């Protein structure tokens, strides 16, 4: 990429979420969403492999129709209130549209089909951006409008996502898609507490970002899109085997690690609000997510899969190092739990 | 008034369209646009009968962003009938 | 003797585009490692 | 080694749930477990009634 | 050091824990009240700002 | 080397000159290509890379002393010959390690070409490795899947690297090579069934040569033209480097290729793909031991610059 | 209680920083002394529970265990010096640290005032244990065993998480001290009848009940000796400690909501005891012995009579020490024999004279010989169970007869009979093997002299 | 009762139940039309969920 | 909104035109201008829950 | 939640009102934890990059232990404020709306009949 183009695109992919967050005029929030859609598509097809064009053409159609639905909500509001922004008075259907639409861009629940497929055809790098710096934008729009959205729908999309994400993940063996599925699940918890305590959504996101960003830079350190590929981690780079183990169990909710806090406080907030029906079912299938996380643990760490002689060759050569971010984001993530009170 | 319900249903009829592909990517990219026209018409209509001139900028910003949006959409389309010789969606089933 | 490290067969299962292969799903084959399909002369 | 494998690790791979196996696989797990419940409930209930009505002596019983 | 230290230490531990418990419950009641009543600093949702309402004299008269 | 450097100068465009090309010379097991190579190199100052070896990677990395056989993948060309169609498959393991070695050599060559600007003569290349496997499958040496595994590795890694500019070639009929073998006597090299040598050349003649003819400049030389480096060198300086994929390599395109070869761990990333054919598999218990032992060699237990055994210092501030 | 804990943490730095050759002695020698500091908690001249500080407390029920948890780390590190002496010098220092963290975590869990501190630390102990079982497990099936050990505990655990957050909202603090001195009386609704099950079920799972105990036979089979010692001696008892402190609340329901478990346990005690009678794997038989002798405990922590509780406290500490002793000697036979089969290796006393004395005393502890805390324990649970319903003696009477039979069968077909002709010749006994045993039984003899210390909260 | 009946009921059954779910939930054509209509169905149901609970 | 970089920076690129009663070009008041004022000077200092 | 409070500083980290609160003692266990959390990050880095774990980057080790800690004091300083605002807000409401939070008076046990469920 002519480095100039790289700058323009990257600026847009970054001006995209930032305009959304900063503005209050919904319109300006919509174009922030629009710029993110335009900026991400070029990077998605960088290899320009036949799989890639498929990825982008899906991502784009799914993103575009949702963008149009979000605009329709703003256009309708403009007639029901002269304001260009959702208010207490807003017709309920107007808000529900925004939930569905925004739940498509974020890819939650019954609209979770595009994400796993686009996460499969894009590079590991652009995978991260597509999973974590593109969720900030839509979530911002929701978090702003939380007082007004429906508790019922969110919960249904929340629970569905948790289930779909979990069930989908169990079968998958491609890593990119295992992560895509996890993201659907975590995204679910996040949207469950939005109606009740938005501030916790912003924790269940950061922690997801501080967990997923190290996890993916791990997958690419050896650029392994297969579990079999990550399983030979012990030969290619032995040290990351320890933290890859804890980060994945952290992604699932197991108690000593940082990953428990988001689930724990979301459950505490939902019980405070009396959803002890919903919270219980979510926590239970949340346990399904750890099963596929630990199955990967087995292959990568607890058991040593057989490797190839040609690997000895890759050992010889100095391994290009993992950026510092890996460490700082691996530790702050695997073990901050002793510092939970301040985090919340 | 009713004028608005026709435009809104136009957008839903265009909605039903984009969500039900018929083997032609181009046609879809063309339906998608049918919405933008319906949104542009509705935004312009209410702005005009609310005498809200401060908002007319929007009816056009909507079109400017929608045009590029479509530009990107068509370049993907051209990219597809360069890799598969057709815009037919069925071809787009490798990511299974 | 020595803790059983996984043999080739234990490894085999984790290959294939789906862990728990279905009736028709199994018919599929793992994605190309290069991420570029052999496709066709076109 | 063929004997132990046959006896603790070749069992469930050769399990097919028939009758004479599930009828007999429920009489064994729940049969006595339900028998003793009506043995212990009836005793515990007899005891409680008697204690309530004032007949059980519970003499020199200062422990439990 | 003695029986005195643990008895007095345990009473201090109970007072902190009793007082923490009463406050945690009162929070939940205050937070129930301000959400529905909207009469307290928490849960004060925003409405447009009057700092943009244009109170100027419009050429168009009668408004 | 990165975008930062490239952004500020450091362009392969400014470092290329007529003598700067990737020239490989390929022949049969004994085509005298070793000699022609050195000379062509001496002619244009081209860095002459030696044919890839079992321990070429070890000479490449760290100390450069030859590694123990098991550390270098346990491959014997010697055993290749004395025990063809071996139960353990040393011949396929030999071939797979050889492909990895030339992948490292070709990538090191491209890194020298784009950085220095000097050209490179690489003798046999990843592009001319398949002839050995084709002959081996034509013989009982390798089975069909073994072939597929090599082809899969070749398809995954070879396309990324740019093609040889020209591919100087020698030819000396099988009788010639066998006789040439007798002159340098080595029990192992000596016992190479002719038909196998027949299959090696046949592939170049039929597959490799025309293949590259369309892609790169093809200069085939009869033994007599050979042993006359001057004449061959002259002809290279004569051919016009036009036809080929190299024409589109703009500076902003070279940068990415450079950053690849600059990273050896990636060059052969797909060489270790988890395809479990039995010959290739290390095996966890044996592989773990070989690793604990290769990683404990002096200067290898820590990254270059940080292992004190070989005399590295300043580790406490690095 | 931060001397039983901080000095413990520092063990981790010592296992890592220390020389590869001297790593074993620094760690084992120091934790022996760590146990000596642990003994200070036993100084309770008065009744008042010793509330060290806000989060850390030790009452009669926890104190007898914290000392056992600190005591076994030395022993665990002495029983695993053989296997795990074939490792790369960084696999060892990981195993040693894993064992160290278990008692750090277990010491805190047994010494925790806030019930959810119990939960977080409670369910954390699975991480160290699963690594010990899966990473170093000899058999092909430990991946499976690990899954069983993680899911059975985890599915039970999330209900307890919901329940404890639930009581915190209902009462306003999960502090065991207050919860005790506050009025939490459930109201026998249908819902409460569920709360009770939510709180007890997670504890009932790791304390193998007849219905959910399949995890323990599978886990101890492939687990390394140190993991099997930890699971039997401290890990299973985590479930019992939890049931004692959690049933302070849910006071009214267990009167009638316990029948299901009580009957499950007493019938379970008979069947688990009996299948020990014909099980070819010795580690298998000890594990089911552990299920049955722990089925007695869930039937005393539910009858809830003063004697039951301290019968329970007596038996849990006693059976913990005895089981390990049995699992430790089983390993010594396994390492020389190289097979878990009970039928092979017959006649050992002829070739290992003393280990057989340790085998005999361990079996007599296993069955109820009378001048032992093991018998006092069962005698007491037996008494209360009889009080609950005189008929209970029949079922707790078939278990005693069966328990005698399998305990002696382990001695009769492993340590008597004609010697096996020529298995790989059995090298003589190391002094470590014998001490690891002596260290288990010498405390069993000393505790039996003064049973008062391990009697529980009730008495 | 040990081994088969107490392993087929609690530990194994739960193993089987979910695997079926993933298989049925994860056996997807990969075609966009199918997936998208499912989006259609969703919009319809949510439209109703609001409608009936108006 | 989510990140108020506008109030902080003092800039008002997005607030000046969110309602009909805002400044209209050439001071040509828009329709309904008689009420929105009355309905937003009312709901100013009173949060939504009590602006409803 | 706490946003929308009167006087809210729209983008500020810790309003000066937080001056009134005591400063976090530099050795507060938490800041000390952050320190250890940091040292470990450093050590971990060395490990992943294959350097002598403890004897390398002794400059970095310092940057880490000293970056994390620096961050702590200024974060904790805030989180401490946020919690302190919460009381100011909470306690105030309890009073301004007194009737809703009425000081009840329990009866002594002598009067309260608590049910006795006999264990027997
Ligand atoms: C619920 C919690 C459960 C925790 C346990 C379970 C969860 C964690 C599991 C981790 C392992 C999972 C399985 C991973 C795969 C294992 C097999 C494998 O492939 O490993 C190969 C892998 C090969 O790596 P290597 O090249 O041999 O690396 C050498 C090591 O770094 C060793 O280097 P060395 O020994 O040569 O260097 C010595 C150095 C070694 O340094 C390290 O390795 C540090 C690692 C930190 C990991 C943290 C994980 C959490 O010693 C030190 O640690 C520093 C000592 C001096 C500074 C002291 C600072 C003050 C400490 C005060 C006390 C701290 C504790 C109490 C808190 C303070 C008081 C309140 O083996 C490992 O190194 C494992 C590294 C991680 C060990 C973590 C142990 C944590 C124990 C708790
Ligand atoms: C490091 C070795 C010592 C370095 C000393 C440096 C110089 C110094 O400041 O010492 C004097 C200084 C004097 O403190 P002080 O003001 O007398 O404090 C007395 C308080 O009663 C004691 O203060 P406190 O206990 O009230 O501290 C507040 C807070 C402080 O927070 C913590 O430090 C939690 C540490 C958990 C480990 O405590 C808690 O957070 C309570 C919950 C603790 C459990 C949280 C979860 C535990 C398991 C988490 C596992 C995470 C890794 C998983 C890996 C897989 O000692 C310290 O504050 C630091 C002691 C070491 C703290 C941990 C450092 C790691
Ligand atoms: C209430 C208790 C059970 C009461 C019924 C017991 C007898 C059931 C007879 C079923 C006959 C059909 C059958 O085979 O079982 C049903 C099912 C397996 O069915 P299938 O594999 O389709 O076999 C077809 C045979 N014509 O397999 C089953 O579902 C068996 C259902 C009963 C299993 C009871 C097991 C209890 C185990 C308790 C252990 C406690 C310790
Ligand atoms: C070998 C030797 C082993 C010796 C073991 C001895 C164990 C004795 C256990 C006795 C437990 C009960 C003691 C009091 C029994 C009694 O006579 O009076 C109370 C009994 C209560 O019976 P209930 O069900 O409440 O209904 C009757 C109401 N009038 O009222 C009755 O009388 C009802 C009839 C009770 C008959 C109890 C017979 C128990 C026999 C136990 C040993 C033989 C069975 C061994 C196990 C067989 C099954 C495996
Ligand atoms: C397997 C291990 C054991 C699992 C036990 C699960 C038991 C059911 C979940 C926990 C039940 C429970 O916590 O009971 C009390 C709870 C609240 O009941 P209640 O007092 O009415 O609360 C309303 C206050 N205004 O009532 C409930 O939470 C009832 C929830 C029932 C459905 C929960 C989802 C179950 C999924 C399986
Ligand atoms: C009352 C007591 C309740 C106890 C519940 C125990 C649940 C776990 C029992 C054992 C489940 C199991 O072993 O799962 C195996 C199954 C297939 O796994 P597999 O394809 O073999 O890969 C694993 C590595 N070999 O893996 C699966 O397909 C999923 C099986 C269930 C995994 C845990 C589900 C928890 C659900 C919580 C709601
Ligand atoms: N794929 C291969 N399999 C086996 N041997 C190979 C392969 N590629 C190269 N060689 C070895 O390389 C050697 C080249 O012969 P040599 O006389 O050393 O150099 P030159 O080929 O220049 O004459 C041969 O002896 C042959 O064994």
């Amino acid at each position: 990429m002519n480095p100039i183009t790289l700058a323009i695109i990257y600026f847009t992919i970054f001006l995209g979420p930032v305009i959304t967050m900063s503005s209050t005029n919904l319109m300006l929030m919509w174009v922030g969403l629009e710029f993110s859609l335009l900026a991400i598509i070029p990077m998605l097809i960088n290899k320009k492999n036949p799989r890639s064009t498929e990825a982008a053409t899906k991502y784009f159609v799914t993103q575009a129709t949702a963008s149009m639905i979000i605009l329709l909500a703003i256009v309708l509001n403009y007639k029901q209130l002269g304001t260009w922004m959702f208010q207490q008075q807003t017709n309920g259907l107007i808000l529900n549209m925004t939930l569905m639409a925004l739940s498509m861009k974020l890819g939650l629940a019954p609209f979770h089909f595009w994400l796993p497929e686009v996460t499969q055809g894009i590079p590991l790098h652009m995978g991260l951006i597509l999973l974590t710096w593109q969720k900030i934008a839509p979530l911002s729009i929701l978090i702003q409008i939380y007082p007004l959205l429906n508790s019922t729908i969110i919960l249904m999309l929340a629970i569905t996502s948790i289930f779909m994400g979990a069930w989908g993940g169990l079968n998958q063996t491609q890593m990119r898609k295992i992560m895509a599925y996890s993201s659907i699940a975590h995204m679910g918890w996040m949207l469950a507490i939005l109606p009740y305590n938005p501030s916790l959504t912003l924790l269940n996101l950061m922690i997801y970002i501080i967990l997923t960003a190290p996890m993916f830079m791990a997958l690419m350190l050896n650029n392994s899109m297969t579990i079999n590929s990550i399983s030979l981690l012990w030969n290619k780079t032995p040290a990351m085997l320890t933290m890859i183990s804890l980060m994945l169990l952290s992604l699932g909710g197991l108690p000593p690690l940082t990953g428990f806090l988001p689930k724990w406080i979301i459950i505490t907030e939902l019980m405070k609000n009396n959803c002890l029906i919903m919270a219980t079912l979510m926590a239970m299938m949340a346990l399904l997510n750890l099963f596929f996380y630990t199955r990967l643990i087995y292959s990568t760490s607890l058991t040593m899969f057989p490797t190839n002689n040609n690997s000895k060759m890759m050992t010889h050569q100095t391994k290009t190092k993992p950026n510092l971010m890996f460490s700082t984001l691996a530790i702050m993530s695997t073990m901050t739990l002793p510092l939970a009170p301040q985090l919340i | 008034p009713s004028t608005f319900f026709n435009l809104t249903m136009a957008f839903s009829l265009s909605l039903l369209g984009t969500l039900m592909f018929r083997s032609h990517l181009m046609s879809t990219l063309l339906c998608l646009e049918g919405m933008v026209l319906s949104l542009f018409i509705m935004t312009s209509v209410t702005s005009l009968n609310s005498n809200s001139m401060s908002s007319m900028p929007i009816p056009i910003t909507i079109l400017v962003f929608a045009a590029c949006e479509a530009a990107v959409g068509l370049a993907l389309l051209v990219k597809v009938s360069n890799t598969y010789g057709t815009d037919y969606v069925q071809n787009l089933n490798l990511l299974q | 003797a020595r803790q059983w490290q996984p043999d080739i067969e234990w490894a085999e299962q984790f290959s294939g585009a789906v862990m728990y292969p279905s009736k028709e799903t199994a018919h599929w084959k793992p994605p190309p490692w290069n991420d570029v399909d052999i496709l066709k002369e076109k | 080694i063929r004997w132990t494998y046959a006896r603790s690790a070749n069992i469930y791979p050769n399990f097919r749930p028939t009758p004479k196996n599930s009828l007999l696989g429920a009489v064994a797990g729940f049969g006595p477990l339900i028998f003793w419940y009506y043995v212990f409930k009836t005793d515990r209930d007899r005891k409680e009634r008697l204690i309530q009505e004032g007949k059980l002596d519970r003499k020199f019983n200062i422990s439990y | 050091d003695g029986p005195e230290k643990n008895y007095e230490k345990t009473l201090a531990i109970l007072q902190i824990e009793s007082e923490k418990a009463e406050l945690r419950l009162k929070e939940q009641e205050v937070r129930r009240l301000m959400r529905a009543r909207g009469d307290g600093p928490w849960y004060q949702f925003p409405t447009p700002e009057k700092e943009f309402i244009d109170h100027s004299p419009k050429a168009t008269p009668d408004n | 080397y990165g975008l930062l450097a490239a952004i500020l100068g450091d362009k392969t465009t400014k470092k290329l000159h007529e003598y700067s090309r990737v020239i490989t010379v390929d022949g049969n097991i004994c085509s005298g290509k070793n000699k022609l190579a050195k000379e062509i190199a001496q002619q244009l100052g081209m860095k002459h890379y030696p044919e890839a070896g079992i321990q070429y990677s070890s000479t490449t990395t760290g100390d450069g002393r030859p590694l123990d056989i098991e550390f270098s993948g346990s491959c014997s060309l010697e055993k290749f010959y004395d025990d063809p169609k071996s139960n353990d498959g040393n011949s396929y393991r030999l071939q797979s390690w050889l492909y990895a070695s030339r992948l490292l050599q070709y990538a090191d060559a491209l890194e020298h070409l784009l950085s220095t600007g000097q050209g490179v003569v690489l003798e046999r290349s990843i592009y001319s490795d398949f002839v050995f496997l084709e002959a081996m499958y034509n013989q009982g040496y390798i089975r069909k899947q073994c072939v597929d595994h090599y082809n899969e590795i070749k398809r995954l890694t070879l396309p990324e690297y740019l093609p040889p500019h020209a591919v100087i070639y020698i030819d000396v009929p099988v009788p010639e090579v066998q006789s040439r073998i007798q002159k340098k006597g080595d029990p192992h090299e000596m016992k190479v069934t002719s038909a196998y040598l027949q299959d090696i050349e046949n592939a170049y003649k039929k597959t490799f040569l025309p293949k590259m003819s369309e892609m790169c400049e093809v200069l085939v030389y009869d033994s007599w033209e050979a042993e006359d480096p001057t004449k061959v060198v002259e002809d290279i300086e004569y051919l016009k480097y036009n036809k080929g994929p190299w024409l589109k390599q703009d500076d902003w395109t070279f940068h990415y290729l450079r950053m690849l070869v600059q990273d050896k761990t990636e060059v052969l990333n797909y060489t270790t793909i988890p395809v479990y054919l039995p010959e290739i598999t290390i095996g966890a218990h044996q592989g773990s031991r070989i690793y604990n032992s290769f990683r404990e060699l002096p200067g290898r237990k820590y990254a270059p610059g940080y292992n004190a055994e070989v005399g590295d210092k300043w580790i406490w501030l690095k | 209680m931060l001397k039983i804990i901080l000095p413990s943490l520092m063990l981790l730095p010592l296992t890592w920083l220390s020389s590869p050759k001297k790593t074993w002695t620094n760690v084992t020698s120091y934790s022996f002394l760590i146990s000596l500091t642990s003994l200070t908690l036993l100084w309770q001249t008065d009744e008042n529970y010793k509330n060290f500080s806000n989060m850390f407390s030790s009452d009669p029920l926890s104190t007898p265990l914290i000392i056992l948890t600190a005591w076994l780390l030395p022993l665990m590190l002495m029983a695993s010096q053989n296997h795990l002496k074939k490792d790369n010098n960084v696999l060892q220092k990981l195993y040693i640290s894993m064992l160290i963290s278990l008692q750090i975590l277990l010491i805190m869990t047994f010494s925790a005032t806030e019930l959810i501190m119990f939960y977080i630390l409670f369910e954390a102990t699975l991480i160290p244990t699963l690594i010990i079982i899966t990473r170093w497990g000899n058999q092909t099936e430990r991946l499976n065993a690990g899954i069983y050990f993680l899911f059975y505990t985890l599915i039970g655990s999330i209900p307890l998480l919901i329940a404890l957050i639930l009581i915190q909202n209902h009462v306003g603090t999960l502090n065991l001290m207050i919860l005790s001195f506050t009025t939490h009386t459930l109201d026998a609704s249908w819902s409460n009848n569920l709360l009770w099950l939510a709180c007890m079920m997670a504890f009932l799972i790791k304390m193998p009940l007849y219905g959910v105990h399949l995890w323990l036979p599978k886990a101890h089979v492939e687990a390394p000796i140190a993991g099997s010692m930890i699971l039997a001696a401290i890990l299973l008892k985590l479930g019992s400690y939890g049931m004692i402190r959690i049933s302070i609340i849910l006071d009214p329901l267990t009167k009638y909501m316990a029948y299901p478990f009580i009957l499950l346990s007493l019938w379970g005690m008979i069947m688990t005891s009996s299948i020990c009678l014909r099980q070819t794997d010795l580690k298998s038989l000890i594990a089911y012995s552990s299920v049955s002798h722990m089925a007695l405990v869930i039937a005393s922590i539910m009858i809830q009579t003063p004697w039951s509780f301290m019968g329970a406290t007596m038996l849990m500490i006693a059976h913990g020490l005895t089981s390990s002793l049995l699992f430790c000697l089983a390993n010594s036979n396994y390492e020389r024999i190289h097979s878990r089969t009970m039928i092979m290796a017959r006649g050992l006393q002829m070739v290992f004279p003393l280990m057989a004395t340790w085998w005999l005393m361990a079996s007599l502890a296993n069955l109820a010989l009378p001048p032992s805390i093991n018998l006092m324990g069962e005698l007491f649970i037996t008494m209360s169970l009889f009080s609950w319903s005189n008929f209970t003696i029949i079922l707790m009477g078939i278990n005693i007869i069966i328990t005698g039979m399998y305990s002696m069968y382990m001695i009769i077909t492993t340590q008597r009979g004609k010697l096996t002709n020529h298995m790989i010749n059995l090298q003589p006994s190391h002094t470590r093997e014998l001490t690891l045993m002596a260290l288990h039984m010498i405390p069993l003899i000393l505790l039996t002299t003064s049973p008062k210390l391990i009697t529980g909260l009730t008495m | 009762l040990d081994l088969i009946w107490l392993e087929k009921t609690i530990p194994k059954s739960t193993s089987t139940l979910h695997t079926n779910m993933t298989t049925l939930t994860t056996n997807q054509k990969g075609l966009i039309k199918l997936y998208f209509m499912s989006f259609l169905i969703n919009i319809i149901l949510i439209i109703i969920l609001y409608s009936i609970n108006l | 909104p989510f990140l108020d970089i506008q109030k902080k920076l003092g800039i008002s690129l997005d607030r000046h035109f969110m309602f009909l009663s805002a400044e209209q070009p050439y001071k040509n008041a828009a329709r309904c201008h008689a009420f929105e004022k009355e309905w937003i000077e009312c709901a100013h200092g009173i949060g939504g829950t009590r602006a409803k | 939640m706490m946003n929308g409070r009167p006087g809210h500083e729209p983008l500020k980290f810790l309003p000066d009102e937080a001056r009134s609160l005591p400063p976090p003692k530099l050795n507060d266990p938490r800041l000390v934890y952050m320190g250890l959390l940091g040292y470990c990050t450093g050590l971990m880095d060395n490990m992943l990059r294959m350097r002598p774990v403890m004897r390398a980057g002794l400059h970095r080790q310092l940057l880490f232990v000293t970056s994390f800690v620096f961050a702590g004091y200024f974060y904790l300083k805030r989180q401490n404020y946020l919690y302190a605002v919460k009381d100011h807000d909470m306690f105030g409401y309890i009073k301004l709306h007194p009737e809703d939070f009425p000081e009840k008076e329990k009866k002594t046990y002598a009067e309260i009949l608590e049910p006795f469920h006999p264990v027997r």
